[PDB]
């Protein structure tokens, strides 16, 4: 029968670079009016 | 008419804007990192 003892000592340093781009686009609408021309005070909105 | 234009938003009823955006970033990380394992074994081992 054989018996074994370990002892491992492990020391580590990295260093890691990142560099990135984005671009965004935002369009926003607002209900200001109906068909009639009369201002929007309620109602819903709608997308083609 | 020279220019062509590309259609970005149409709103039959109200207000239309955009916000056009760009990021750029840098960035780094630097890990430093220290283990210890103890390990043994028991193994037994005669005729076959």
């Amino acid at each position: 029968a054989k018996a074994t003892v370990s002892v491992k000592v492990t020391a580590s340093l990295s260093k890691a670079w990142t560099n990135s781009q984005s671009g965004t686009t935002a369009i926003t609408y607002t209900c200001d009016n109906y068909d009639s021309d009369e201002e929007f005070t309620r109602g819903c909105m709608w997308q083609l | 008419p020279t220019a062509t234009w590309n259609m970005v938003g149409c709103d039959q009823n109200g207000k239309v804007s955009q916000q056009i955006s760009n990021t750029i970033s840098f960035s780094s990380t630097v890990t430093a990192g220290v283990a210890v394992e103890v390990s043994s074994t028991i193994e037994k081992g005669v005729i076959f």
